[PDB]
DNA sequence: ATTATATTAATATTATATTTA
RNA sequence: GUUGAAACAGGGUCAGCUUGCCGUAGGUGGCAUCGCCCUCGUC
């Protein structure tokens, strides 16, 4: 079980593609309506971490939460028929099953999952809780509409000639999604989030943009990862100014940004040397 | 402004039930707490969830009839009010029950849709 | 049951989305997933992100129609609606959020009729 | 329903695309695929790539018209629109992305009228 | 709506093409195919190939005018535009490609006016 | 102390010269 | 002017002392703007 507080400043961008698409809008990434900053949900990073663990582990005591062929009720029923089948008086039986699943599953240990279906077994508050990403420069939507020379269904739209089904494949030119996230210790002591699991989660967050790739998302990479390791379980300084110390703004006289040569990640670790640490894993 | 809103909530719940037969946490059990009071908050998202429920329906003609009847319902409402008064919440409940029993009748919605 | 002179942004936005959905439905009867099954989820909140692609896909949807006069009438009513739409806002207020769906279903009801849209188009 | 003194880049860009589409439609009534069926898909995002070919094809479209005074009026309103367009931007913002289609359909409605464009041209 | 101190190559190139087209139109009202109907198709991409023949035909177009002072004013504004044009480039960038048409229509609007070009020429 | 469960409608807006000492 | 008259709903009372909407989850498998076109006939 970990005992320190970690305030990591995850920074990642996108070369050309659709990163975190659709708040129910067709196929466009989440962007700020009032301004234009791109937004990326934390569930995408969580799924990338899960895929990295699935491809770089394959062992027990670290379940990866299977994909489409994985009914949650079936997994809950399978985890219930272990040490606490019935002889545990429902109440503490749910807590025992939750602890067993935390010791067996890695997704519920790092983040969490819903285990309150049919056979209830409590719920996990979750130690590591990432937030929604947000860029700084107002990104623009390219919308790269592409075609296909093969129809899908046999409906009336399939003409006698070129059976075509076009559509749109949205793309993004740039946008350093300044992600945020905090890690607690009280829930980590209950879920069993040890330091080895924390190191595995850091490695996944660092090297998830090298394997989890597709045609819609294109090419994505992680810039830097500045983890703010604390000293105790108390609160020293508000995390707002702590995350504001690593500001990311524009460089010289430029309108937009295209790569890392147009951003100036101002890192001035001066006032965060009281009772906190600093490490660089991705940058 | 309240009766047609109740009919709207009723047809919304009926479409959601026709979409998912074994429903546990329906849109009712999560939205009716404020639908009877604040319409612009609940219906601002129920109208978003509705086309997905209509697309989920295996019978496209049923979704067509439900869309036509919800059009006929919302036609009487010129604008979603900020809050439903104490009598407006009663009208909401009355219209909800009326529409939810008119839709669960033998051949009522189909006969109404065929007369358009 | 439709107010075309309300001068409300949500009303005209909903009417525009409704006529867009009507055009997409008329383009092909065997349509599985329309725009309302994906575009409407953020049409009343982020209209500047969905209505751009909507206006981009509108001419192709009009050309897909078997009748060219139908597309002309649909564009005419689109512009008659957008007359009161002086600008596409960033985010709609709660009252405007409700007026969006209000105008949407009002315009859908006005369009799915026997003699109404053509009658209004004849007096222009 | 058209603001000609909005001083917005998206407004004038959309109005320019609208008058371009109107000119292409007036060049030949039996037109199958217009510019809106291909050029509008990236007009609000990459205007500097489509509006170049648009301005290249504009004089030929004006010469294709059977009436020469109509082309003069169309060029006059084109320039009255582009007065507020100090430069063609690289990419439009979301607000400008919406204002593009706003001005497009507003100018289309203003053009498809009985006595309006000629009335505005007479006072010049 | 015209910036004469923008110091942009596309702006001055478009203004030069616009005044050239204005001179050709003033040379004869009964003109069928102007330069814009042929020269503008590659004016923003290959200016060094079209503007050479343009400057070659400019003096004959000025001599074709019935008024000699009009040609003097047109040459004066041509040179006032080309002041910022230090050289004719090989190919214009996309931003410059758009600025070409921007300056073209801006100068056309500035020229087709009552009292504007002569007023600017009087203060020289 | 349930019900119910199959498709509305679709044929053309507009269209005649700014300015030139 | 000798025949139903008189009539309190009261003085007056905090409806609360309060309670995390959540624990949380990839718009996806991916799809060629294409198969194509003398700037000409020529003064």
């Amino acid at each position: 079980t970990i005992e320190k507080r970690y305030d990591f400043v995850f920074l990642f961008d996108v070369q050309d593609g659709n990163p975190n698409g659709d708040p129910d809008a067709g196929n466009l990434p989440r962007i700020d309506p009032q301004t234009g900053e791109g937004l990326v949900t934390d569930v995408c990073l969580k799924r990338k971490v899960r895929n990295f663990i699935q491809m770089t582990q394959n062992d027990e005591h670290h379940d990866i939460f299977i994909r489409e062929k994985g009914i949650l009720n079936n997994l809950i029923d399978e985890a219930h028929e272990q040490e606490n089948v019935k002889g545990k008086e429902k109440g503490e039986k749910t807590e025992a099953a939750r602890q067993y699943m935390c010791s067996r599953y890695y997704d519920i240990r790092t983040f969490g999952a819903v285990m309150t279906t049919g056979k209830n077994a409590g719920q996990v508050r979750g130690p590591v809780q990432l937030t929604f990403s947000r860029s700084i420069d107002p990104i623009m939507t390219l919308e790269h509409s592409i075609t296909r020379m093969a129809v899908t269904n046999e409906k009336d739209a399939s003409e006698t000639g070129d059976n075509r089904t076009m559509g749109r494949k949205f793309t993004v030119p740039y946008g350093l999604y300044r992600c945020h996230g905090f890690i607690s210790t009280h829930f980590a002591k209950q879920t069993g989030f040890s330091e080895n699991d924390l190191e595995l989660f850091w490695q996944a967050l660092v090297n998830m943009f090298d394997h989890d790739h597709s045609a819609a998302r294109g090419q994505m990479n992680a810039r830097g990862l500045y983890v703010f390791e604390h000293s105790n379980n108390l609160g020293d300084a508000p995390a707002d100014s702590l995350f504001k110390r690593i500001q990311v703004v524009k460089k010289d006289g430029v309108e937009v940004v295209r790569s890392f040569d147009d951003y100036l990640v101002s890192v001035d670790d001066k006032n965060l040397e009281e009772t906190k640490l600093l490490r660089k894993l991705g940058g | 402004i309240g009766y047609v809103l109740g009919r709207l909530f009723a047809v919304l719940e009926k479409i959601q039930a026709e979409a998912n037969p074994g429903l546990n946490a329906t849109i009712a059990d999560r939205y009716f707490g404020s639908a009877s009071s604040t319409p612009i908050a609940v219906f601002g998202t129920l109208m978003r969830l509705l086309p997905h429920h209509l697309n989920k329906l295996e019978f496209e003609g049923r979704a067509v009839q439900l869309q036509w009847e919800i059009r006929q319902i919302l036609e009487h409402c010129q604008r979603f009010p900020n809050h439903l008064n104490l009598e407006q919440q009663g009208l909401f409940a009355i219209g909800y029950y009326h529409e939810t029993q008119f839709l669960f009748t033998k051949d009522a919605l189909k006969n109404l849709f065929n007369e358009a | 049951g439709l107010d075309r002179n309300r001068q409300d942004i949500g009303y005209v936005l909903g009417r525009l989305f409704a006529v867009l959905e009507k055009i997409q439905a008329e383009a092909n009867p065997g349509l599985n997933a329309t725009i309302a099954d994906r575009y409407f989820g953020s049409a009343s909140s982020t209209p500047i992100a969905v209505f751009g692609t909507l206006m981009r896909l509108l001419p192709h949807h009009l050309n897909k129609l078997e009748f060219e006069g139908r597309a002309v009438q649909l564009q005419w009513e689109i512009r008659q609606i957008l007359e009161h739409c002086q600008r596409f806002p960033n985010h709609l207020n709660l009252e405007q959020q409700g007026l969006f769906a209000i105008g949407y279903y009002h315009e859908t009801q006005f369009l799915f009729t026997k003699d109404a849209l053509k009658n209004l188009f004849n007096e222009a």
